């Protein structure tokens, strides 16, 4: 979450976002994971406490 | 608080830095198991790095 | 498994308030590997219409958690819906027995996979009611070895604003 900006070009005379110049959806058929450290999520399973 | 320091050391767990390293330089991985001219390739790193 | 009766005219007014949970019996794996350490529990039930939202406050690891759920009402009184937020599944609550100051045997079940709790409004418990429990577990058809009683004391209240999962 979050890579798209990445991609987005960069306008330095106003600051903005441009349109994308990296492809932020393409894997060249590759499976490179991230571990992502935050995954912790609190649940709670009343029927088992 | 006692308990947020609790907290955060629990979650150092899944997501620690690293505090202490001891490191060796990359060329050492060059080796002729993989590389073609791995002595040429290793010491053009060393003079390189 | 089946829907057994609730509580003959279950009120939601009467029923609210602080509830003690005594034991527990299901076959839920989680009871017993990790089993150790199961933290008191109590609740909060609070009439919400015909629903209820009930507050369960617990530690973790001393950290005092507050879990806010509604029991949604199934239009059946005294038989309640947990809704799923993506959770594995919708629990079907029956609030099978109580005696509003005394006593609750809550039938919860989650795709065909049901628990049985007994709740307590006393830290003493009459034996009676216990060993009455322990019937409708024979009944429910779980194992007395199934039967996890939870330690008497360490209940918190008010967990902080930050330990609260505001499930809903």
């Amino acid at each position: 979450p979050g890579s798209q900006k990445a991609a987005l070009g960069y306008n330095i005379l106003t600051q903005e976002d441009a349109q994308s110049v990296y492809d932020a959806s393409y894997y060249g058929g590759q499976c490179e994971t991230v571990y992502n450290g935050e995954w912790r999520e609190l649940r709670y399973d009343s029927t088992c406490e | 608080t006692a308990d947020l320091m609790q907290e955060w050391g629990d979650a150092v767990q899944y997501n620690p830095a690293i505090i202490k390293v001891k490191v060796e330089p990359l060329y050492e991985l060059v080796t002729a198991t993989d590389f073609a001219y791995s002595s040429t390739v290793r010491q053009n790193m060393k003079q390189a790095l | 498994i089946s829907t057994i009766q609730p509580k003959a005219n279950f009120d939601a007014q009467q029923f609210a308030g602080t509830w003690l949970l005594v034991a527990v019996g299901s076959a839920c794996r989680f009871l017993q590997e990790q089993g150790h350490r199961a933290e008191a529990t109590t609740l909060h039930v609070a009439p919400q219409g015909t629903a209820m939202a009930v507050s369960t406050f617990r530690k973790l690891d001393g950290i005092c958690w507050q879990v806010r759920q509604l029991y949604g009402d199934t239009g059946v009184l005294g038989r309640f819906l947990l809704q799923a937020r993506d959770a594995r599944g919708a629990v079907h609550v029956v609030v099978a027995e109580t005696d509003y100051q005394s006593f609750a045997v809550l039938y919860l079940e989650r795709a065909g996979q049901l628990s049985v709790k007994l709740y307590a409004r006393s830290l003493p418990v009459s034996d009676s009611v216990l060993s009455g429990f322990e019937q409708r577990v024979q009944e429910a058809h779980l194992t007395e070895d199934q039967i996890f009683y939870f330690p008497k004391y360490g209940f918190c209240e008010a967990a902080d604003q930050f330990h609260v999962l505001d499930e809903v």
